[PDB]
């Protein structure tokens, strides 16, 4: 058992730290990405060797990325292997996993390789619906899904969980039968600490699509509106929100379908927002009973105050219609009057004593 | 004067609660309305409320007796029944009435503070009787004629 | 006792009457002026004799609607006396019922008034800020107010409801301390009909509102955007749902404050036509427990499915292992492929059963 | 006994496949006006020979689908005199079965009948309010109401439904007294599939609405805006999400008519769809169970660590006051601030174990 | 004893006196700076002798509010000192004391100093995308930080509370744990009073964010848009209610930063607002009960009434079928129909009831 | 003619009931299937449920009697039951008969007011009166035969 | 092999169920974990849970059986444990045996049919001991031998 | 010293607990109010809260007594009642005192982990009666007061 144990440990720690080189690695080629296309449009042309160096770092970033890639498939089917008793590795390889690695491969293979391509791009102006063509670089269409090998993130924080490696969670969920997977460890995160995961979320979100948006729009825009960073940040914050474009219509398919995709993200992290605030504006238990306790206090002696008040007024107009030889109207009717008005409040004050100890119970 | 109508619509109202066709609202037919109507009454308050509207003493509600509590009923607010349950208040473990000494604590202290001068004033206009001890009877008199 | 029945059921049956009457003559104050409005635009000028017979009627019908006001009122006092076993009506003045008193007559006064009574009215165009100078008649301002007359719609509600009226339901309310007010009727209605409360005040809403908009609007527009009654509507549609303006930005700070009006009450129509959706879409109780029901069946047969396959794979398994006399590497790994498929089936069945079972509680 | 089940079960056979033909006959119908529309811009004149054979091949369809909806119905009244031992057909017709029918034949009927027959089309360009005067055929106005067809895939959901029609399903269901019919299956897969049925729902109306945009859209449209077929997605999708209009308003009323329902149908679905996901975010009660007691295991574990430090920073603030020969007040003063630390963290910890005692049961 | 607990007293009551001069010469600040940058831009210049004078007096106004903003926290740290027990003030000094002590400076401390400055300001004018220079004062930059000093309100909020100071509150709170601090206040005043709170919230966010917008952008507005107040009003309004905007677009970042806070605020405000209102629509426990046992004796009405069509139907079928010489069928028919139309009507109030009977417990 | 799938259908939903395997619905089986739907019944309800179709008079129900009353409930309404619901309405004693006075009082003043000829009328056809106590034979003999 | 930090983590997953340090987990610990995990177990349950653990049959879970059993629980899924699961889908009442008439009506019936000839190779090959029940022990060694 | 009025603010939050009419908080009049804010306690625990505050015993809280804890309870936060919860965390037996080894265990293992030669100083000054057990008063008076 000591050996068995240990095989598995060492096999995940091996399968963790490939996780965590793959990361590195495609961050590595995001940034170089982000450098040498904010770089390009400005200080060097993409003739330049400035272009070559860097485009070639992030080619060979990208090779490195893949083989890191093959190699944790490769731990994994080792410990699938491992887990479910298995001598030969064919097993494994169902269709669904196929798949999954072609995909995963595919995703993290698209970069912008060395060279010098150029391509036709015909936009129409927004509000103006005048046509702009311009010779566009293909780097652009190469460098833009690199985005999407921020799925890697989300391996790194399984693989790092407590809830997924500890002992203790998994000799409890095995009682429940819980199913450890990425899912559980998302939805454990969004129960506990939701307005971090969503601010985390927003943020990067905003900053990734208000850069993608500008690096789309600069080719068709001359007048630095959508091209403009923090124009764009603007733009993606007023289309999360649903308050809508102002003059910020993007002139280009790109930033709108990165519009598009912001105001759907925003449709639904707006309301799950909403209900975390309105949650955390709630009193805690301990606090209702407290709270509940010095209302009914108060509302008690509210009560006796009315009553005295009726009583009061009713001597006092008792008293001045058949007590006083000299039979002041005015008086009695203002002494009517308030009498009337503490009958009311009695009744009020008792209706919400009344409320009270309905939600008491 | 009322028409057929309105004799109808008084008397659906008096067979809802009247269940059984006693002719008269039982004092467990209240009891189960009280309950249908999210309610837990006390033998005690059954009988409080189902004395107070019956005149004949037989312990049950009849038609007319019913109109007569349906004629305070219908209103918006009632003093009567206002300024008893303002006696309720300050008579605490139902005693039915409240000690001079009691009172004038009530009246001084807490409310809008009468002077010392009305003060015991008001127990000396009240307790016809002398007994010393306010009595329900005299608010309603107070009130009333 | 007979009579004093009989007396407070005349005197409530007068003042319905009364309410009825000034109803009809608010609302045919209301037609007349939306006529006149709408005629003077066009067919005559506001010197001509049409205009002042119309509007010698809207001021007819305003004297006997004030009339009616304060005859309604005094059947109110009276009735206030009988309830509250006063002799002097000087007791019902409480500086508040002066007030609304005073408030009703205010509102119910406002009429277009006869006359050619004209003001000149600047605006800046939207989306263009050029100015705009014209010479309006005075009739627009005391028109619009017009439509404030639309509580007179809710009074006879009021007065016309059945548990307001109704022995019985008085009878059993008196049991709780429920206050018959306005306030109840109004839940109430919301409670049963939410749809329909809903449905109607957001299109009686819509037309008044794009009404209002237009009349607003046609001063300042001669380019037939606003001013026109159908691109009132989609205006009014679109900022109610929040969508915003189109190119439809009102000219007139009138337009603006009916526009803001509209998005105030859509915004919170909106989520109350949504939670009536809802509500609506979910299953009762009895065609739960038939849906769960049929689902368990299901589910039990979708178990025993999966523990079939289960056994037959392993029995598949052991045969071709240890039964053939060459082994097929292909057929086997094919089996234990399938052996796994069907392990991993009969757990996720068996834990959406368990699921189905805790939600049958 | 063995014959009128079997009767029934025939009845509803020949019902269900008449059914299908009939959606198939409308969906051949409304395929071929899409491409009739599309190619008749484009390709050929009104006055060509393919307009002419396509239009006569969708009125040939609509001819089969008349006739198969009329007996669709005389099966439906059969059944029902099966059902309710009626000899006489007449007992059917209730006022209502009639008009439904009739309402079903117009829907069905409407349809671009085969000719050449214009119109005159007027429309207030957006943004810039200027007219637009085209010759449009009248075959628009005839295509566009053909998408009505589409409530025979509703009948076909319905008579393709296990619940519908199966033996245990109606035996269960007689014993809650559930009522069978479109809604109550409708509210099934809406509890069933819930994220399913909105995602199929809005992307068919999303391509159906942009459709119909860009076809209303076209005649007015000479700058390629709503016209194009991409541009109008966008434009539904906006307008679904309540972001707003671009430069993209429509010149028509049509276009707008179709916003302003694609606005309405998306306040709904937006809401339906965030409730899904906030319930597909929560933890199963297993997962709650488990999650529970891991917290709370780490809680008393960092209970016992603030208690410790305060233990702690107790006694070394006794030792570095007496104990020692000089004393230091600085460090001193070091270790009551630690100590004061130790307090708030067991204070805070310990509400935390508290609040979480209360939201275990 | 008698020293204790009024010595406590003592420094409650002056560090409550200390807050309400603090916040008294905060709102005067804030005040003479609305009023100077109000008048600075038409009556007199900023080299004018009432621009020294105003700005003169906001200085020492600042110099006032600095002090007191020391002698209080020197009055907390007494109170502290007495509270734990402590004799030496630098165990007061944790790195968080001194940073809210340096915020609190710091925000306090901006205020436009006398003197005659200015900056050259560059903007992208708005839906034309023009540039727009102008030579702007650096006291715009001072003056709208100044808001910054509304969390005075707050602390002032908190010192007048109750709950804080009631000794009968603490003494109840003492045996549940509760901890009395600004985020209790909030939650409770969020609990009595949800609309109250945040119409107060909402209005002086409007004027103060209309205010802000005007400020900001009058400097770059020559055509009276976004620098009219009333326009800035109703802007900040559609933001608010992400309506969105009309022509009316910031063309500064400071406005862009102002609407997108308004957005923010609005997207939490507007759904916390609806909340409030949904639950103020909904009937109280009596008044369910109540509308319960009335809507109950209805259907128990109805329920007689069809059952009794029921028998008579039934009646006249046989009476007209048999017992007559000869049939005409059609009364017949008519009678077989009414029939039919009686048992749905059963049935239909039937289920209406046994849902009632669901929903009554 | 069923088929045979039919007849499996009909034979699964049968099972549905018959848990035990014994070839017949027994009155707890019923009960706990009707409890597992959240309509928790009495035992004389039960009764009555598993009568009025078992026809073999055995006291439980067969299969060929649960495809008789499939027959029935296949359909989207029936109205043998319904008209046996009608009368259970009036029938609130639970006797199974309905009083002469009873049943002209429903009749003339709950649903559409018959005239007392077309009352008398009707009283006098039913044969199951009983001088006077109507039974529920004479109500389903009208409308069956 | 294991190093002191991942014997100290498998030894705290251990005092989560050894609340008293006896160094071996009882059934009653192990109902009360479980208790407080949101389930019922029964007694007969909790014995059986502690059963097919227990290496030496001590009646309670020792250190080193918990080891044993975590090795198996770690991973994500066991084939052991869901083969006998499927055994006790097929096993309706308590015994541990599965008549062979069951066994061919199951294979056959539900799921993917299998063959006549295949279900009677299986029911002979499977029935190592001459008793046509087949138990447990027999499904296990099928795929575990 | 305190004012008229502060001395009543204290008089009514000392009404809170005193409903009856005598001067004295028992344990009962404190078992109620804790009732209502949603707790729970034990007679066990009502009688030491009690203790913790009653002097000159009677077995009850005076007016003084419940000044002199109001002291205590007005501030944000107290000392020696946080250092008894902080005791009472390790004395999960009940018995009031603390082993030595328990002592030296929760003080070198879990929390900052105290030098041994530190652990053993703190355990000879805290055992002042030389008896090893550590009771709750030898805790309080290590921080003096
Ligand atoms: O997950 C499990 N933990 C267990 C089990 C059975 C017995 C024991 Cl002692 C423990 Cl700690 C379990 N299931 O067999
Ligand atoms: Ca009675
Ligand atoms: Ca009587
Ligand atoms: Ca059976
Ligand atoms: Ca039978
Ligand atoms: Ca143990
Ligand atoms: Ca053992
Ligand atoms: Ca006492
Ligand atoms: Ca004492
Ligand atoms: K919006
Ligand atoms: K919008």
């Amino acid at each position: 058992i000591g050996y068995k144990l240990g095989h598995r440990r060492a096999l995940f720690e091996k399968r963790k730290r490939l996780s965590d080189y793959a990361l590195i690695f495609g961050m590595f080629g995001i940034v170089v990405m982000v450098i040498e296309t904010e770089l390009s449009w400005g200080a060097y042309d993409k003739a330049s060797l400035y272009s070559l160096a860097l485009k070639c770092l992030i080619s060979l970033s990208t090779i490195i990325l893949l083989g890191l890639i093959i190699v944790y498939h490769a731990r994994e089917i080792q410990l699938f292997m491992v887990d479910n008793g298995a001598d030969d590795w064919r097993i494994a390889m169902t269709y669904e996993r196929i798949f999954f690695i072609c995909l995963e491969i595919l995703v993290c293979a698209i970069h912008p390789i060395p060279g010098n391509y150029t391509f036709t791009w015909t936009a129409r102006l927004a509000f103006s619906y005048a046509p702009s063509t311009t010779t566009a670089d293909v780097d652009i269409i190469l460098s833009i899904p690199m985005f999407l090998r921020l799925y890697l993130i989300a391996r790194v924080m399984l693989l790092h969980s407590k809830l997924f490696t500890d002992a203790s969670s998994r000799s409890i969920g095995a009682l429940n039968k819980i199913n450890f997977n990425t899912r559980f460890v998302m939805k454990t995160l969004m129960t506990i600490c939701p307005g971090t995961v969503l601010l985390v979320f927003s943020i990067s979100l905003w900053i990734i699509a208000a850069w993608t948006v500008r690096a789309c729009e600069r080719y068709h825009d001359q007048q630095d509106v959508t091209s403009n960073f923090l124009g764009a940040m603007w733009l993606i914050s007023i289309t999360f929100l649903s308050i809508g474009y102002g003059d910020m219509v993007p002139n280009t398919y790109c930033g709108k379908g990165v519009c598009l995709l912001t105001g759907i993200m925003g449709a639904g992290c707006t309301a799950l927002v909403v209900a975390v605030v309105a949650r955390k504006l709630e009193l805690t238990k301990a606090e209702k009973h407290v709270h509940n306790f010095m209302m009914d206090t108060q509302l008690t002696k509210r009560v006796k105050n009315a009553a005295a008040n009726v009583l009061r007024e009713t001597w006092l107009i008792y008293k001045n219609t058949k007590l006083v030889k000299k039979i002041d109207h005015a008086k009695v009717r203002k002494h009517q009057r308030k009498f009337l008005q503490a009958i009311h409040q009695l009744r009020s004050v008792k209706m919400e004593q009344r409320k009270l100890n309905d939600q008491a119970n | 004067q009322l028409t057929e109508e309105q004799i109808a619509e008084f008397k659906e109202a008096f067979s809802l609660f009247d269940k059984d066709g006693d002719g008269t609202i039982t004092t467990k037919e209240l009891g189960t309305v009280m309950r249908s109507l999210g309610q837990n009454p006390t033998e005690a308050e059954l009988q409080d409320m189902i004395n107070e509207v019956d005149a004949d003493g037989n312990g049950t509600i009849d038609f007319p007796e019913f109109l007569t509590m349906m004629a305070r009923k219908m209103k918006d607010t009632d003093s009567e029944e206002e300024i008893r349950e303002a006696f309720r208040v300050f008579d605490k473990d139902g005693n039915g009435y409240i000690s001079a000494a009691e009172l004038r604590h009530v009246m001084t202290n807490l409310g809008e503070k009468l002077t010392d001068e009305e003060v015991d004033e008001m127990i000396r206009e009240a307790d016809i009787d002398g007994d010393g001890q306010v009595n329900y009877e005299e608010f309603v008199q107070m009130m009333t004629a």
